């Protein structure tokens, strides 16, 4: 069935370097045209930023801008975040998003709560 | 997009 795997609490020094590993599964009834999208979400419920974007990365906000990578592979199912440069605004909880079609995409509500320490 | 909203 539809889903994501990643841990739900995750801790870093900040200067460094944090990595969340994520797995996502659809049913193999599954379309392959969409190409599928990952993205990664900050604060969905709030100010909702996006830390990467396999569209496109201009919809990535400033405040990610290459201090985030996706550390993937769609043919595996691989969504591995990875946040380079850490600092403690970095603290806050992270949702992945993966669309194979328009009518069929996905947002782990679970998410991953990263807080930055000393 | 839908569901959730915002
Ligand atoms: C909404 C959405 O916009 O995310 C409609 C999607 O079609 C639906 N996906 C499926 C497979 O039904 C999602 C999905 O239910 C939620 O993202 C689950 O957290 O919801």
């Amino acid at each position: 069935t539809w889903g994501v795997s990643s841990p739900k609490n995750v801790q870093g020094l900040s200067g460094s370097c944090l990595l969340i590993p994520c797995i996502f599964s659809y049913p193999a009834d599954v379309p392959v045209s969409n190409g599928i999208t990952a993205i990664w979400y900050y604060d969905y419920s709030g100010k909702r930023q996006v830390v990467i974007h396999s569209g496109d990365p201009k919809l990535v906000d400033k405040r990610f801008r290459g201090r985030a990578e996706l550390m993937g592979n769609m043919d595996h199912k691989v969504c591995n975040l990875l946040l380079k440069d850490l600092k403690p605004e970095d603290s806050g909880t992270y949702n992945f998003r993966f669309e194979i079609s328009d009518s069929n995409r996905w947002l782990d509500v679970k998410g991953t709560t990263v807080t930055v320490t000393t | 997009g839908h569901t959730w909203g915002h």
